[PDB]
């Protein structure tokens, strides 16, 4: 993990959780089409 | 790759501190030197903490 | 004794 | 150069004093003393 600082690794996990929740929200709340 | 010898190697860096014996010929050699490298080394050694 | 005019300029003339 | 008023009586002695100081290595010593000795993720 040395090539990337500990702050980069922490923010990647935060970005991973943030993208996953946003991608689920914009896919399921739409009643026109509603797997994601 | 950056993780892939001389007098300058010591004079040139500052991460490694280099000293001498007190009241010795080596200290006196460095104190009364007039060579650029040795004068630079003495100025560093005299004011090192 | 006459006056030697001078200027403040490092390292020529400094106040101790 | 060390200056003097035009028509001064100190003109010649000052010139010779500077020549003596230069030929005796005094100016070199004064210069050396006052200039050199200052010194990933």
């Amino acid at each position: 993990l040395d090539p990337l600082a500990y702050e980069i690794w922490m923010c990647i996990v935060f970005a991973y959780i943030g993208v996953s929740v946003v991608l689920f929200l914009v896919s399921r709340f739409s009643p026109y089409e509603w797997e994601f | 790759t950056v993780e892939r010898e001389s007098a300058e190697d010591l004079a040139k860096q500052t991460e490694i501190a280099y000293g001498t014996l007190e009241a010795g010929s080596t200290k006196e050699f460095f104190r009364r030197s007039k060579i650029a490298v040795f004068e630079k080394m003495w100025t560093y050694m005299k004011s090192a903490e | 004794t006459y006056i030697v005019t001078t200027i403040l300029e490092d390292p020529y003339v400094m106040l101790k | 150069g060390i200056a003097t008023p035009k028509g001064s009586a100190l003109r010649g002695p000052v010139n010779l004093a500077v020549l003596k100081l230069s030929e005796q290595g005094v100016l070199d010593k004064l210069k050396s003393k006052w200039w050199y000795d200052k010194g990933s993720a």
